[PDB]
Formats: C-alpha cells, structure tokens, sequence
C-alpha cells in the first residue's frame, strides 16, 4: 500500500518554514508567497480581504495539485508600499471581523437563551 | 568526525636515541614530551538491547575511549626531580614498574570517542579509519563522576592504560608519535610494548567527502614512508585488528 | 555570583510576548542581539531497567552561550562543547582529540540510536534580549511539531542581593497583562557546587516539566 | 454595540440544531467559517482497542471500526494534550481516556451490546470528559454487538483527541445548510426550463425573508452576495453554539499564526 | 522473452500534468532502480543518498566498486561508512525526470510505445495526461500499462530525443494530429468562448494566474464602463502564442460573421 | 490445548495423542486461541 | 460463510437491498442476499478527475465504512508417509539438526508447529513446520553437516498476504496422516485504482477521492457519494440508468419500493408528477454550490441515489515490480508469475 | 565606498549632523538619561 | 449485519434507531414513509440507510463457527 | 564451500536472497553468487 499518512494535511515536517517568501521577477513589488500545509479555506479568505485595499493591483492564489497541502498567494501593490505590510494589515482586519463577528454571536446566543 | 590516514611500526630501544637525532635532521623540530590516561567502556551486558535489528543488522555495539591527561608529578619518583623534563626521560622508563598505581587512577574517577573497523579492499595503501569525538568540560549533581556518567548512558569499566612518549610535528599537518604503553591493574602494571617504541604517523581530514585532500594526503605520507627506508618498515597493520566491536574481542597493542 | 530564574507561561497569547515588552517599555535601557535555544528529550529503550533508574534523559541546547549542550538525567547535569575554540589546549596538544570535534546529540542519534531514541523536540528561534537596570531578560516563543506552545522569559542579574524584588516585580508586570497561570523556578542542582550554565539547565527543566 | 462589524441574526436554536441569518459580511468568510466547523474542531473519539476474548459472530477490526465511531462527551476538550506532544510513554493519564467493556450472554435469548456498557476507569481529575453521548428514550445509545448463549467478549479502549481533517470518526457537525439570494437578483444561477422556469423550479422558504424583483427594474450590475441563512446540526458531542464560537476560534487562531510567522521572518530580515 | 526493470499496473487520469509526465507510485519507484556513475559534480548528493539507505526514498540500494564486486547496503551497516570514490556506482531510485518507456498491448502501430518523464506520486496507480489516451486506445475502466526503464546514458538519450511524446503528434499513417483537445475540456472550451459569456474581475485574476507562462499583464477589458468585463476569448487568448494566424470559413459566412 | 468440533469439550492433546475426542469420538478437532493477548503494530 | 474453508472468499460489511427492484428478484432472493449498495451519485464535471470512465468518491463516506469488505484465504497440508516410515513430521524446527531453513520467523510457532489463532502473520512468515528425515546415505554434495539429521519442509505465506490467522483445524485423512489446514483473514477498503459496476454496463475506477468540504454541496447540506461523468450517457444511450435514478429518488423520499419490471405500466412523466409532489424539479435536477468558494454554479445538476457493486478486480492484486531475480532451470530466463516475483 | 557625487555631499550632511548630535549627547550624559529606543513614524513639525 | 452506525452522507448517526424503528412497523402498523419520518430521518440519505438495511445477524446467530456442511 | 574472502570468518555466515536472486555475506554485505 502507498497511502501517504494523514497527520501530514497538519503537521510540519522539521525543517519546514510555514512561509516562503520570493520575490517575483516580471512586475516590479511583485512578491510570491509559498504556504505549507494549508487548503482554499485560509487562501480564499486572504484574497478576498487584499482585494479590498485599494492599494493592492493584483492578489491571486493557486492549489497546484490536489494530493498536497500547500498553496501560492501573489501580490503586487503600488510604489511605496510593502506587500508585506499589505498582508499584515489584512490579517488584522480579518482578526478584527472575527472578533466582532463572535461578540455579536454570544450576545445573540445569550438573548435567545433568556427568551428560550 | 575525521578520516584519520595512518601507518604504522615499531622500533627496539637500542636504536631509540640515534632515531630521535634523525628525526630532528628531518624535520628541523625537536621532539615534545607528552602522556595520556585511556579508559575503554564497554556496553553493560546486564542489559538486553534487544533493539539490534538483528534481521537488518543496522547496527552493532561498540566501546568508547575516554582519554585525559595527567601531570608529570603522577609519573616522577622520587629519583627523578634532578633530571630536567625532557625527552631523555625515556631511557629510564624501560622497567614494568611506575609510579602511577590502580589507587590513583581510582581516584581520579576528558574526551570522548568512538571508532570503526578501516575501509574494507585491498587497494587501499594507508589505514583509513573513521572516528566520532566530542568534549566533556564539566559536570555537577548529587553525583557528578565519570563513573556516575558513563553508567547513566548505560556503559561500564572494561580496562585502562597510559601512554607516554614524544612528538613531532612536520610539515602539511603529519604527526609522528613515538610511545610506550603500561596496562595498569590492581594485580600490578605491565609494560605491553616490553623493550621497544611503538611508532605512528597519521594524519587528519576534516570531511570525507573531498576527495583531492584526501589524495594529497596518500601522497605525504607514502612520501614520507619511503624517505625513511632501510631505517624503520612502516606498514599497514591488519584489519582485523582495528576491530573494536564487543561482539569480538581483540586489541591491537 | 550571579543568579537566574526562569518562567514559563502555559496559557500565553500570540501577541503577549509584544505585550510584555511594552509594558517594561519605560525602564528599557538597550536591546541586543537575538538568541535561540533547543529542547530534546531522549528515551531508554531497553526493557531490563531497574525500579529506581530513571528512563528520560533531557538534552539542551544553548545557541547564545558558544553552542553549548547540556544533559540532564536524575539531578545529574553534563555539559559538553562543540567549538574548536572551546577545547583546552592540553587535549589538542597530547593527541587526546583531534581538533574538529561533533556535538552530542549527534552521538545520541548516530551511534548510541539502539539505547536512546527520540521522543520529543521543542525549539525557540528569534527571541529578543533587553538590558534593564541592572538586569537583562530574554523572551521568546516555544514552537513544537503542532505549534504554538507558551511563552518563556529567563532573568539573570550579576548581584544576588535583590533578584527576588526583581522577581516579584517582573511577577507582577505579567499580572496587570493577566497572564495568572505562570510557573516559575529559581532552584539551584547543587548547594556546594555552583556552575551557572549547568543550574540554568536545570531550571529550564523544572520550568518545561508538564 | 458592534456596528463596524459583522452582524448575526438568530431565529432558532436548540440542543443540536441552530438556525440563523449572517449578514454584512463577504461570502468568502462565510465560507471559510463553514469549512473550519466542519474540519478543525478537535473532539474525543475512541482511537485503539485490544481484544481479550471474541466469541461472536463477527470480525475483530469490524468491531473495531464499529467502536471507532461512538461519540463521546469533549466539552473540556482544550485541557488534554495531543500524544505526540506528552512526555510519557504510549498513552499518559493527560494525553488519552481509557474505557473497559465486558459482557457475556448468559440467556437463552439473544442480548444486545449497546454503548451505554463502556466503562471509564482511568482518572480524570474533575474535567468534563469522556461520558458517552446518549439521545435515544431508552438511554442505551448505539448498539455495538450482538450476542448467544454462550458467548462473551471482553476488551480495553483507549480514546485520544484529534481533528476531522485525518478521520471522519472526531467530526463534531452533521450537516450544514448555506444559502443566499432566493431570487437570483445577481444572476448567480441560469435556469434549465421545457416551457416557463418560472414555475417549473419549486421556491425556496426564505423568499419571505427578501422582496420579490420587479419587471421593470433594470438588471442591478452593483451589487454583492452580502446575506446568507444557515443552519447547523451537531452530532451531540459539543453543544452547537460552542460549534461556532470554537470555529470562529480556530480561524482567528489560524491568521494569528500567519501573523506571528511574518513578524518573525520580518525580524529575521532585519538581520 | 521476458525481462527485468519493468513494472506493470492500472492506469488513471490527472488532468494537473504536464502532457509528456507519468505519476509513478512510491512502492514501485523503491523497487526499480538506476546505476549513476559516482563523479565529482554528484557526490555530494550521492553521498546522502547512500546514507539514507535502502528504506527511504529517496535513497539507494546496492554500490558497485571499480573491480564488480558489489555491496548490498542493506546488510552493511556501511550506510553511514562507505566512502565513495570516482568510478564506482550508486544503484539509486528513480528519481524525477527521469525518462522511461511506457505501452500497451496489443502494440499495433509506432504511436503505443512512448517515452515519459516520471513525477514520483502517492497510490497505486499510474498516471497521465488525457491527451494521450487516443493513440493508446486506452480508458480508465481497468486497463493495465507496463513500464519499462533504460540502464545507461545511451539509452536514455535514445528515449529521450526519439520516442518522447513531443514528437509524436503528427502520424506518420494518415499525416494528421493523432492528439486534441478531447472529452469535457472539449465541452467547456466551447461554453467559454460563446458571445454571451462575460467575467469579472476576481476570477480573471485567478485564471490569468493559472497560465504558467503569464507576463504580469493585465488585459484591458472589452467592456470598461458602466463596469469592467472580461470576454472568453480575451482570458482564452493568453495561452495562444504570440504570432499564430489562423482563417476558417465555414457556410455562410461573411468578414463580419 | 484444543477444543472439540461438536460439543466443544475441552481437551489436551500430547505429540503422539490419536487425534480425537473423548467423550464424542470424532476425528474433527480446533485449536484455541492465544489465551495471553498479544500487542502488534500494522507496519 | 464462517465455517467453510475455501481457497478464496469476499464478504461485504453492510449490504443494501436495492430500492428499484423487478418482480422477477422474488424468486432468485436477491433481496436475502444483495451484492451492492444504494450509493448517492451526482453526474456532473467537477474539476476533471472523472473523466473517460473515472469517478470521484467522498473519503468521509469511505471513512464511515461504505464498500468495506473482508477477505479469507486457507492453506492445507499433511504429513507424507514414504514407503514405511514417516519421511514427514509436525515439529518446530531447531537450527542445530536442521538445514535449508527459510528467512521467515519462526518465533511465532508453537511446540506443536502450527501457530495459534490470532497472531498477525505478514511477509514470507511461516505458519506451519513440516520436517522431513533424511536417509544418511542422502548428502547434498557437501552442504549437509553432521548434526543436520533433518531438512525443512515449511509452507510460507504468500509474499504480499498480510493479516491475521483466523481457524486452525487438525484432522486426518483416509490413510490415517495427520492434516491441517489454517485460514487468515483481512480486510479490504477502497482506494484510487478499484473497480465498481452500475447495473447497466457502466463500471469504471476511482481516479481520485476527496473529503466533504471541497464536495460540491446542495442549499440543503447533502453531498453525493460520488461523482461520474456526463460523457458517458449518450453513445451508450442508457436511458435506463437515468429512469434508475428517478424513480429511486422518489422511493427514498417517499418510502416505498419501486417496481422496475419490464412490460409494464409505469411510465417516465408519472414518476415526475410523484417527484413533484414532494418538492423537487420534476427532470431531477438540483442547485448546488461549489466547494472551494462557496458560490452558485452556473448551470443545475442531475442529483440522485442509484445502486452499485464492487467488482473482484483490486489494484492491489495487480501491482508488480521486479529488478532482479530467480532464474529457470532450463532457459535461465526470468520466471513466469507475479506471486513468483517473476519479469 | 561611496558612489556618488550625491551620496558623498549626503554623507558630508550627515557627518555634520551627527558629529553635533554625538557633542551635544555627550554634553548631556556628562552632567540625562536619552532613549536610543523610540522612533516615530512623522517627523514633529518645527 | 448490524445497523451501521452512522450515515454515509451527513454525518448524522442511525444505529441507535434500528430498535425503536422496528417497533413502529407492526406494534402501531404504521406506513414506512411515516414510520421513517417520525424519527428525524428527513435527508433521504438517513432514509435510505435505514429502509434499504438487510439485517443478516440473527441468521449467523443460530449457527457455530465449528462445522458447516456443503 | 562458500566464504567470504573479506571477513574470513570460519565457519562462514551467509544468507541466500531469493527474491533478488543473491547469496549475501551477513557481516559485510559483500555479494557472493547471482542468479
């Protein structure tokens, strides 16, 4: 049998750094960023949130094949800012969203629970 | 971990003397007084490892030297003070007996290394072995020991002996080491090398791997072998012999 | 004769090690240059051991202080170098070593493979040390094979006369931010026999212990 | 109130299912979150067995995928540790449950092995771990086995916590329902009809929950799927309120870690 | 007659891969090997791969010397001894890219018999692109292929500059392709550059991404006001070359169809 | 240790023992299994 | 099943009487005894992995036990009685009177030689050991030492077998010679490479498998089963496998067997008008969402249960590599046989 | 090592402009205790 | 065969049903169809686990795994 | 008589591969008969 094992969809290898970082050699401040063992649920999300600065051109991700976990993301901003710095902000406002979004959950849930 | 490249001989002591003045017509460096104190451990055969893949044979139990040095005042008898220290010393060191007994070396209870027989096939002109060393600088604990230690790791006492002779150092890293070894027991010390210098020239590689170095260094030492013949036969000693594996039990001395 | 203690925070945060750092922002005096550090433990593997034997065997790495490593079995401490600027010169000089020596864990794991194995490894890169008054502290983040572990801060002051008034204030620094469940140690391997790097060991396994 | 954020609108709920309307938020965050309720919440599951005595009529792993399968109580689930990451050997007492189950069929007639006859002897030390979860009226709970006059079994469990994204066995949700935009304003989907699609294709009970189009409106080329109505049923182990705050959770824990890992190569490059 | 290095298994569809690249299973990958000439731009890798051993993939299992004698490093504990010198050989795993002769029986013409390039997968089966199937006259129902590897550097030359299915597109029978666009991707190709087919931004971006051979610019789109649109054939044109022309008049057709 | 096929008696048999049962003769006997269960790992 | 000792066996965890059956079934008892299972199939392109035959299946489903089946496979010997004296025993034997013994462990036999129910043989193991006296006149042209007073006769395990013993039995036959026979069980699970039929001439291979949350899912959370292709449907012209569908649709919904006999009444738009009833469009199709992004799909997707079986051909026990290897006697050509690691 | 004519008057500036910074902070630790630690990210408008 | 214990499709578990199921069916002589749905079977996945089960145990059950005969 | 004409152990240890076709000494891995 040649069935891979499963714990390696979560668990990093040793020597295995969760973030590759290579700069991209066509679009000036261009970078391609290389995720290790993650699927659509974390690359459509970031995607979706660099989409909405007005400062990114271009954001786009792949899943090159689906028997490994790993995925691309690419980005390219404009002069005089850092995609690095795109992709932070983006995770804030993602962290930011969910927080909200789980305060207002447990109030509702806290609502119906005195009405239930 | 270093490829060590060696050959080897031995010599009487009637030559010893008239040996040392070639040596220093040779490489223009006089010779330096030196000593050491090994101990061989072995695997505690109390303990089943069970764990040598016996139907792969990934790999097999050896012993491990732990070698320091010790002064001069351990070794210089009463008699000996008025000589200054030097190689001359050795022309009195011809008699079983020395000053260093089993109670002190008890008492004194470093470096760590481990070994592999040599390269098999006989197109190989000098003794290639391969050794694994480390360093211990110190230790503490309710019982801070080298016994203490060795016996944690699960290796217990085999055997003890002491070297003393002289150095030279020649060009392109060579060593050349003349000595005497005392086996030391609580029945007593016995002189193995009875009425003669075992004599050992080697050198170090780094990495295994490269291989112009390695070829360089053949070279030195097949070059210095064939300045000293008529004088002294350097040659490849057995293979076999080199063994140290417990699963055999031989020690070339 | 300087001191040292260690504190490990089970329950931290992401961004706590941030928060601490600004926190002491007002008594920083300078930051220096990062450090790392390995944790390994290794297991016996044969089955005829005596009651009283103990089968784990703690191996610590120390990055920052010359690659130094240290083993740790039943209150009984090992430390070995890997430099070849470490080695005192009477081994090189008598033939006892030659020179290019290897670190333990490679032994551990090479040779020695059929009595200890592997059973564990936690690792923490990047850290940041901060010189205080009369102080320095080191932070950093514990990643194991899943992730995220806790947080670690390590202290160490060259005058022991009040080291437990830094520790009780570093205590309650990490109170205001909330971090309640912290396990520190200060202990000492041997009351006669004093090597810092050694009793440094030791409390990082007392810290790390579960 | 939050009301730079997203916004939740609850209209049911119950012990297993809640039934809710998502609103002011993008769809790839809804779907992000459904993904991460279905495959990252860790649970407790049964994850070895051995076998004393087997008398019966079937198999040894058949029983044990069976046993695999049973849920089992994980509220405190954060306060066990995976056993890759415990220092003790095989399983700890803090990195693993373990159960017996013993029973032998003295009667003629036959007797039924149901899951309510798991016995849990390990220690627990006061966490809420480990109870099977019973659903039926009659308290037995998944029937395991079946066994005759003369026949008996006897073995030991060892249940471990993990994730679903390995085994559908630690999966904490049944099925989730995601909808949004019953009346097609967007022209998401495109009809397949034989006379009129306007009555062939059924519609769907949230249409009373949007206004209905008007023929003469243009087709709106502005808008963006913002309203979505889902539904979420658990399998019993976790309560389903706790389903979506521990989803929500783990993907905040998620982008935290992406966070982390930037600063730290960002610190690294500073060298 | 029958012979040795070759493997025989079921095969399977992945439309991921290249046209000329067969997904090779682990197991079978570990069992078949390559004797490489020990060198001095190699031994270093060689020389991991010696000590990784027979166990591991990828790894090595067996050391020819100068003389033929030759070392199973299974039994020699010599993973992690042996010392490599130049003129000895590695008995080594198929590694990627590494050409191979792949067909299926009855071989009735010159097209059943081609080479590939391995790409070492999970599973048991073996792998292909779904270009292929046509001059294999073969299908995904249970159809078993055979592998066969090369031993030197001329025959691997010889499948590589020869037999490669590149260079077997226009048959020699009938002077015409013997491969297409085949099955669904010939039934979306079709649905994608109808006239009534327009695309968004986000999905533009994503698919100008997939195209492995992108120069970093966008196309202005078709349709810039009252909102940006893409047509198919404009996302469709980025993976045609630059410098193809093509005219076809079908009936009833005018310069302005 | 065996076991009859029939009534299942309970039965010990030596290296020259005929192959039987005592108490219903037949010629038909099984075997019993390990009484001391044995852990294994699937490799 | 549980008794018999046949050379081969396949047995099936849960099977499913199908929910369209002929009237005919009542007499063959396929409805005691089925051969498949009611398995939910969505036809549809769904990112090019079904294509030419293939099909795409839910690993969760396959992880929850769906076409699970048991194997079963038995050895026999006995012992052979050359001119008078017994040439062959049952013993365990010992390295010190014995040559030519095998590479297998012999650790897991009893004193008796037969090993015991419920070990887990693997690989080239040995469960049965036969000795075999040798004359002392017979030398093998030197190989034979003095001790070696016996030879070995055991049976090993087929090189790839893996599993666990499950029934030994002793006996003995007309001459009087003792007789064993053992049987081994494993257990089977699908995997990329099986083989599955539908009952109108449409078998094909799983090509790739994938878990629930990249399935393309319905507004009410169902997910199929698997997933097979459109391409298959025209140029076959089985209409059959589609009305199938319908009409096990409606009796899953509704809860009731539906007759499938042909020459009968039944009739394509009565079906749709009971389909409607219920709340479904009436040609079966559904609107679904796509897994990864979560939005609409474009165009609607035929959506229903239908009935399969899991064929005998496993990738498993057609999978073969060889280097090297034994040779024959008289060509000195690579041997013929898989089992028999030949070329 | 410097390149440009540009670089060389810039690097002229900025020895100026530190060699009065490291007087004056000097001056300062002499009799003051600065931070070394705290940047902003605009410049306070003189 | 016993009852499988949990559903193919969603997720959801059954096993435990079979028992009360049967007793609908000729205790209350009720229909299938209702008989199903009076359990929170309503995915016709559940339905089909449950309505399409062949329940082969009791038959191995009055039987040994000594001596069947051909 | 087979042996090893490296470890010239006697007796001699060796283990015949016959899925490879090999007699294999079992000290030294050295390859001794093929096919």
């Amino acid at each position: 049998m040649n069935a891979p094992d499963r714990f390696e969809l979560f668990l990093l290898g040793e020597g295995e750094s969760k973030l590759k970082i290579d700069p991209d050699t066509k679009a000036p401040n261009a970078v391609v960023i290389t995720f290790e063992k993650e699927d659509h649920t974390l690359g459509n999300l970031i995607r979706a949130e660099l989409l909405n600065d007005r400062k990114v051109l271009f954001a786009a991700y792949k899943v090159e094949h689906p028997f490994f976990a790993r995925f691309k993301l690419r980005i390219q901003t404009t002069e005089g800012y850092d995609p690095k710095d795109a992709l932070k902000n983006a995770c804030n406002s993602i962290i930011n969203k969910l927080g909200a979004l789980k305060t207002n959950f447990e109030t509702e849930w806290n609502l119906q629970t005195l009405a239930a | 971990m270093v490829q060590q490249l060696s050959l080897f001989g031995s010599i009487g002591d009637d030559g010893y003397d008239l040996l040392i003045s070639t040596l220093t017509t040779i490489s223009g460096n006089p010779p330096l007084l030196y000593n050491s104190l090994c101990t061989v451990w072995k695997p505690n055969p109390s303990y089943d490892v069970e764990n040598v893949n016996s139907r792969n044979q990934l790999v097999e139990p050896n012993r491990i030297k732990l070698s320091k040095e010790v002064p001069f005042s351990y070794l210089i008898d009463e008699t000996m003070m008025d000589k200054p220290l030097n190689f001359r010393i050795l022309k009195s060191f011809t008699n079983d007996k020395i000053p260093l007994n089993y109670a002190m070396t008890r008492n004194i209870l470093w470096s760590l290394q481990i070994s592999d027989i040599p390269a098999a096939g006989n197109n190989r002109s000098v003794s290639m072995q391969t050794i694994a060393e480390t360093i211990i600088l110190s230790s503490a604990g309710k019982n801070s020991s080298v016994s203490s230690l060795m016996n944690g790791l699960g290796y217990v006492f085999e055997f003890q002996y002491l070297t003393i002779g002289v150095k030279f150092f020649m060009k392109h890293g060579l060593i050349l080491e003349l000595q005497k070894i005392w086996q030391i027991e609580e029945a007593g010390n016995s002189q193995i090398t009875s009425g003669g210098f075992l004599l050992k020239a080697y050198i170090n590689v780094s990495r295994g791997t490269d291989i112009d170095r390695i070829n360089y260094t053949e070279t030195a030492l097949m070059n210095l072998k064939k300045e000293l013949q008529g004088y002294i036969e350097l040659s490849v000693p057995d293979r076999q012999s080199m063994d140290s594996r417990v699963a055999h039990g031989n020690i070339l001395i | 004769m300087g001191k040292s203690a260690v504190i490990f925070v089970e329950r931290a945060t992401p961004a706590t090690l941030t928060e601490l750092k600004d926190a002491l922002s007002n008594s920083i005096l300078s930051v220096r240059d990062p450090w790392s550090i390995d944790f390994r433990t290794y297991r016996c593997s044969i089955k005829n051991l005596p009651a009283d034997v103990s089968k784990l065997m703690y191996s610590i790495t120390f990055h920052h202080h010359g690659r130094q490593t240290v083993l740790i079995k039943d209150n009984s401490a090992m430390v070995t170098t890997a430099a070849a600027a470490d080695i005192p010169p009477a081994l090189v000089f008598n033939g006892s070593s030659t020179g290019v020596p290897e670190s333990i864990d490679t032994i551990l794991s090479s040779k020695l493979s059929n009595i200890w194995m592997q059973r564990q490894l936690i690792k923490g890169d990047a850290g940041e040390t901060l010189i205080l008054d009369g102080l320095t502290v080191r932070l950093v983040n514990l990643f194991s094979s899943t992730g995220f572990k806790g947080l670690l801060i390590e202290l160490q002051a060259d005058e022991a006369g009040e080291f437990e008034t830094k520790i009780a204030g570093i205590e309650g620094h990490l109170a205001e931010i909330r971090a309640k469940e912290y396990k520190t140690s200060s202990d000492s391997l041997g009351p006669d026999t004093s090597n810092e790097i050694c009793d440094l060991a030791y409390q990082y396994v007392r810290a790390l212990e579960l | 109130m939050s009301e730079e954020g997203p916004q939740v609108k609850i209209r049911e709920a119950s012990k297993d299912n809640v039934d809710f309307i998502l609103s002011n938020v993008d769809l790839a965050m809804a779907n992000s979150l459904r993904r991460v309720m279905i495959a990252e919440i860790p649970t407790l599951a049964i994850d070895s067995v051995e076998v004393e005595t087997n008398t019966t009529v079937l198999a040894d792993e058949f029983i044990a995928h069976r046993l695999g399968l049973i849920p089992l109580q994980s509220m405190d689930i954060e306060q066990l540790e995976y056993s890759r990451d415990c220092f003790c050997e095989d399983h700890c007492d803090k990195c693993s449950v373990v159960l017996t189950l013993q029973a032998f069929g003295e009667s003629e007639s036959t007797t039924n092995v149901y899951s309510k006859d798991l016995v849990i002897v390990s220690n627990l030390m006061g966490r809420n771990i480990g109870h099977p979860i019973i659903q039926d009226k009659e308290g037995n709970g998944v029937l395991i086995c079946k066994l005759r006059k003369g026949q008996e079994l006897k073995l030991t469990c060892v249940a471990k916590k993990g994730i679903a994204k390995e085994h559908a066995k630690w999966g904490p949700a049944a099925a989730i329902e995601f909808e949004y935009d019953p009346w097609n304003k967007l022209k998401h989907t495109d009809y397949w009809y034989e006379q009129d699609s306007a009555k062939e294709w059924p519609q769907s009970k949230n249409c009373e929950y949007e206004d209905p189009p008007n023929e003469g409106d243009p087709f709106d080329y502005k808008a963006q799927a913002d309203t979505f109505y889902m539904n979420v049923e658990s399998v019993g182990s976790i309560p389903v309120d706790q389903v979506v705050v521990r989803g929500i959770d783990t993907l905040q824990k998620k982008v935290a870690s992406i966070l982390l890992a930037l600063t730290q190569m960002d610190q690294d490059k500073v060298n | 007659k029958r012979v040795d290095f070759s493997a025989r298994t079921v095969i399977s569809g992945d439309p991921n891969l290249e046209l000329d690249q067969v997904g090779v299973p682990k197991s079978i990958a570990k069992t078949l090997t390559y004797p490489e000439v020990v060198t001095p731009y190699n031994i270093d890798r060689l020389t991991q791969l010696v000590r990784n051993g027979p166990n591991e993939h990828p790894g090595a299992k067996y050391v020819i010397r100068d003389s033929g004698d030759r070392i199973d490093l299974r039994y020699s504990k010599r993973a992690g001894d042996i010392q490599l010198q130049y003129g000895w050989k590695v008995e080594r795993h198929i590694m990627d890219n590494d050409p191979v002769l792949f067909n299926r029986q009855p071989s009735l013409h010159k097209m059943s018999m081609m080479a590939h390039r391995v790409k070492v997968i999970p599973y048991s089966t073996f792998r292909l692109n779904l270009s292929v199937t046509s001059p294999y006259n073969a299908d995904f129902d249970g159809d078993e292929m055979n592998l066969h590897v090369p031993q030197s550097e001329e025959t691997r030359a010889e499948l590589s500059q020869l037999c490669a299915v590149p260079l077997q597109i226009v048959s020699p029978q009938s002077n015409k392709p013997c491969m297409g666009i085949v099955q669904d991707t010939l039934c979306g190709i079709r649905k994608l550059t109808l006239r009534d087919t327009f695309i968004e931004l986000d999905q533009v971006l994503n698919m100008l991404y997939w195209v492995p051979d992108w120069d970093g610019v966008i196309p202005t789109p078709a349709i810039i006001k009252p909102k940006p649109l893409w047509s198919g054939k404009q996302i469709l044109s980025v993976a045609i070359p630059n410098g193809i022309h093509l005219q076809r008049f079908d009936e009833g057709t005018t310069l302005l169809s | 240790k065996y076991i009859c096929a029939e009534c299942s008696s309970k039965l010990s048999l030596s290296r020259t023992d005929a192959v039987r049962c005592k108490d219903c003769g037949h010629r038909i006997l099984l075997k019993a299994r390990t009484k001391r269960l044995v852990q294994f790992e699937a490799r | 099943y549980n008794v018999r000792m046949d050379t081969m066996a396949n047995i099936l965890y849960y099977p499913q009487k199908p929910l369209g059956t002929t009237r005919a079934m009542e007499y063959l008892k396929f409805r005691e005894l089925p051969a498949g299972q009611n398995a939910i199939v969505a036809i549809a392109c769904y990112s090019g992995y079904n294509q030419e035959d293939s099909m795409i299946m839910n690993q969760s489903s396959i992880d929850r036990g769906l076409f699970r089946s048991l194997f079963f496979r038995s050895y026999m010997d006995q012992e052979k009685k050359y001119g008078m004296s017994i040439t062959e025993t049952f013993e365990k034997p010992q390295r010190t009177n014995t040559l030519r013994m095998k590479h297998g462990t012999y650790d897991k036999l009893d004193d008796d030689g037969l090993i015991a129910p419920g070990v887990r043989v693997s690989g080239e193991d040995v469960i049965i050991g036969k000795t075999t006296p040798i004359s002392p006149d017979e030398e093998e042209l030197g190989q034979r030492t003095a001790y070696h007073s016996k030879r070995d006769a055991s049976t090993p395990l087929r090189s790839t077998e893996n599993g666990i013993v499950d029934q030994v039995l002793v006996t003995t036959n007309q001459d009087g010679l003792k007789f064993v026979k053992v049987r081994v069980r494993t257990t089977k699970i699908p995997q990329i490479g099986d083989k599955f039929a539908s009952r109108h001439g449409q078998k094909g291979t799983i090509g790739i498998t994938y878990r629930r949350e990249d399935m393309p899912f319905t507004a009410e959370g169902i997910v199929p089963d698997l997933i097979i292709n459109p391409h298959a449907i025209p140029s076959r012209m089985t209409v059959a496998h589609l009305i199938e569908c319908l009409l096990s649709k409606v009796a899953a919904l509704s809860g009731n067997e539906g007759d499938a006999s042909p020459f009968t009444d039944i009739t394509v738009e009565g079906i749709s008008k009971l389909l409607r009833e219920h709340g479904y469009q009436s040609r079966g199709f559904e609107v679904m969402y796509n897994g990864h992004t979560g939005k609409k799909l474009m165009a609607q997707i035929f959506f229903g249960p239908t009935y399969y079986q899991r064929l005998r051909h496993m990738v498993d026990d057609k999978i073969h590599a060889r280097a090297r290897g034994p040779m024959q006697v008289l060509t000195r050509q690579p041997v013929e046989g898989r089992s028999r690691d030949g070329g | 090592r410097a390149e440009g004519p540009e670089e060389l008057a810039r690097i002229l500036q900025q020895l100026k402009l530190d060699k009065i910074i490291h007087v004056l902070t000097t001056m300062f630790e002499n009799t003051w205790s600065c931070s070394r630690i705290i940047k902003i990210d605009k410049p306070i408008r003189t | 065969m016993i009852v499988p214990v949990r559903c193919f499709s969603c997720g959801k578990v059954v096993g435990d049903k079979w028992e009360s199921y049967l007793n609908l069916l000729q205790e209350d002589e009720l229909d299938e169809g209702t008989a199903l749905s009076r359990l929170g079977l309503k995915r016709y996945c559940c339905r089909r686990m449950i309505l399409t089960h062949v329940d082969l145990i009791e038959k191995f059950l009055r039987y040994n795994p000594l001596e069947k005969r051909d | 008589v087979l042996t090893c004409p490296e470890c010239k152990v006697y007796p001699p240890k060796i283990v015949e591969r016959f899925s490879e076709g090999d007699v294999v000494c079992a000290l030294c891995g050295l390859v001794l008969s093929d096919k």
